[PDB]
Parts: C-alpha cells; structure tokens; sequence
C-alpha cells in the first residue's frame, strides 16, 4: 500500500565535446512523469505522464529551475572528483544521483533517499536516519567529513519529510486512475520439443502493474530452480510490464511442473500446469 | 566498472501477422550509458526508432527501451543490433515469437 | 517536486 517517488540523474563528462551531459527523470512507482535533458533544446523540465500536464506554468518554471541548478552542481561534483581520484581530464566519467521518498499506505512519511555514485560504482549514500552518511572509499570520506562539519544531513530533512512527501501525495491524487490502480498479470504457457528426449515449458506474465512479480517452477510440489531460466522484468511499452520463467523438462514428463504466479493484483497466486 | 547489456528483443503483445504491433527492444544491467541500439529489417537499420529517457536500476546500471510501430509478416525478418564498448562485435539478437 | 541540490564534494 506504501508508494515511492525518485528522481534518477546522470552526468556524463565529454573531454574535448563541451559541457558534460545531464539527463534527470522522475518516477512515482514504476511510472515516469518528468524529465530534463541538458542537450535538448526546450531546456525544460518536460512532462512525461497525462497527469502532471495539468500542474500550471509555476511548476514548470520551478521544476526547471532546479533540475538546472542540479546539473551545475554535478558539474562541479564531476570536476572535483576526478581530483580526488587523481585522474586525467582527457577521460570521461559518469556521475548518478538518487533521491526521493516512500510512503506508507497510511499516506505518511517512511523513508527519505539521497545517494550518488561515481564511474557506476557507490560513493556517498545519507543513511536511513538521515543524520549521518555511507561513504564507499576515501575518496567519499573527504566528502563525508565536509558534509558532517557543514549538517548537510539535518539540512535534507525538509525536503525529504516534506517538500517530497507532500509532492508523491498530491500526484498519487491527481492520478489515481493510473497510480493507485492494479492491472493483474494475464498469463499464459509455451511449449517447444528441442528433442525427442527434451522439451521446454516457457510461462508468461503479461501486461502487469506494478512491476514487481514473482514466478517459480515447481517439480512434483518442490521449488526447481536447475535447468531454469528467468528474464529481466521488462517493460511492453503501453505502462504495463512482461516476464517469463522457463524449464527443460524430459519428454513427456511435462505434467509434473507447475509454474506459480504471485502479484499485487492477484487475490490468489495463480497455477499453471501443461 | 563495466558491464555488458542485458538484450531482450520482443512484441508488445503477442506476435499475428497482418496485425499491427510494437517491436520492442530492451536493453538492461549496463554501464558506461554510452551505447547505439538500432532495429533492422531483413539486415537494414529501420529509420524512425523512439526511446526512452535514459534511467538505471538499483544497482546504478542503466536501462533503455528502443521501439518502434510496425505490422510482422510471414517472410519478414526482424533483430535488434547493440553497439556498447564491452562488446568486441555488436551483438545482433534476431526476433524470437516467444523469445 | 524536484529538491534544491547546491552541495560540493
């Protein structure tokens, strides 16, 4: 019942083709609804879903603002990085942010986020008391201590326990229609001889909402996992998600497997046997 | 510090020819962003492809979606060519009904 | 609601 906004962000340096790129998106759940592009040429925050385009010019306005100012700190933070890694400017190099929050179904408060990392990897995470920080090396360390000596920490908690609680709230409203509805998986099996001693049974999940799911194959009532194949959880395009799990099984023994179904939307976990 | 897209190439919904449709590819789990994603048709790169605002996952790899409008037929061919520095040779993953 | 995110490493 609890809910999530975050807000993704992506440095990318360009030694020798100007200014590093900056690419920002947020989501509320699994659906998206802003994003920013340094490249393109609106240099506007943008709207990505039907339910925010009714948010007046102000926002919009604001909205860009800080995205921008985001991306010159970033900027900054890439510059000041590679001196503490002691690395070349003829390299390129990659710096994420992440930050957001979760509510309870209650509609309150449950966790804040604020985290980057650097060439992919952890750097400095605030920690889920939101008074002290996470850092990944030494590197992050110099950073850590400046932003304990400065009570970055205490300083976030405005934004996290308010600014963005009270911003998921608003769109889980102006939204319900697509943010607080489930879309069950519709399921179905597959079937393919590869030999005359072998088969593979191929079970699908379609067309879901949320993404989260589950999918296992059972033998005979036990949970198989060897001879097993699962897919990344994937997205049809439309808002709703798709995955398959999938067995070889000897021939003719295909009737002692069972895939089982779990999702948000399913009252009861579905059972599917060839 | 680098890693190799995940590649999953398939309809938005079930395959019918005659029947228009969305030829999706999917590519997943990598890192650095950097990268060319391109759908062909019987060997050629189709020219209007969309995408997604690049994102990434918990573990900070990214993820992209790459689709496009299209109707499949009998004879027609359909794969998705992935361009990424941790691959000595583009990967080409041809379209699988049932993937 | 974006935050104002100002902070050096």
């Amino acid at each position: 019942g609890s809910h999530s906004m975050r807000y993704f962000s992506t440095s990318v340096s360009r030694p020798g083709r100007g200014e590093p790129r900056f690419i920002a998106v947020g989501y509320v759940d699994d659906t998206q609804f802003v994003r920013f592009d340094s490249d393109a040429a609106s240099q506007r925050m943008e709207p990505r879903a039907p339910w925010i385009e009714q948010e007046g010019p102000e926002y919009w306005d604001e909205e860009t603002g800080k995205v921008k100012a985001h991306s010159q700190t970033d900027r900054e933070n890439l510059r000041i990085a590679l001196r503490y890694y002691n690395q070349s400017e003829a390299g390129s190099h990659t710096l994420q942010m992440m930050f957001g929050c979760d509510v309870g179904s209650d509609g309150r408060f449950l966790r804040g986020y604020h985290q980057y990392a650097y060439d992919g990897k952890d750097y400095i995470a605030l920690k889920e008391d939101l008074r002290s920080w996470t850092a990944a090396d030494m590197a992050a360390q110099i950073t850590k201590r400046k932003w304990e000596a400065a009570h970055v920490a205490e300083q976030q908690r405005a934004y996290l326990e308010g600014t963005c609680v009270d911003g998921l709230r608003r769109y889980l409203e102006n939204g319900k229609e697509t943010l607080q509805r489930t879309d069950p998986p519709k399921t179905h099996m597959t079937h393919h001889p590869i030999s005359d001693h072998e088969a593979t049974l191929r079970c699908w999940a379609l067309g879901f909402y949320p993404a989260e799911i589950t999918l296992t194959w059972q033998r005979d009532g036990e949970d198989q996992t060897q001879d097993t194949e699962l897919v990344e959880t994937r997205p049809a395009g439309d808002g709703t998600f798709q995955k398959w799990a999938a067995v070889v099984v000897p021939s003719g023994e295909e009737q002692r497997y069972t895939c089982h179904v779990q999702h948000e939307g399913l009252p009861k976990p579905l059972t599917l046997r060839w | 510090i680098q890693r190799t897209p995940k590649i999953q190439v398939y309809s938005r919904h079930p395959a019918e020819n005659g029947k228009s449709n969305f030829l999706n590819c999917y590519v997943s789990g990598f890192h650095p962003s950097d990268i060319e994603v391109d759908l062909l048709k019987n060997g050629e790169r189709i020219e209007k492809v969309e995408h997604s605002d690049l994102s990434f996952s918990k573990d900070w790899s990214f993820y992209l979606l790459y689709y496009t409008e299209f109707t499949p037929t009998e004879k027609d061919e359909y794969a998705c060519r992935v361009n990424h520095v941790t691959l000595s040779q583009p990967k080409i993953v041809k379209w699988d009904r049932d993937m | 609601n974006y935050d104002y995110w100002y902070r050096s490493f």
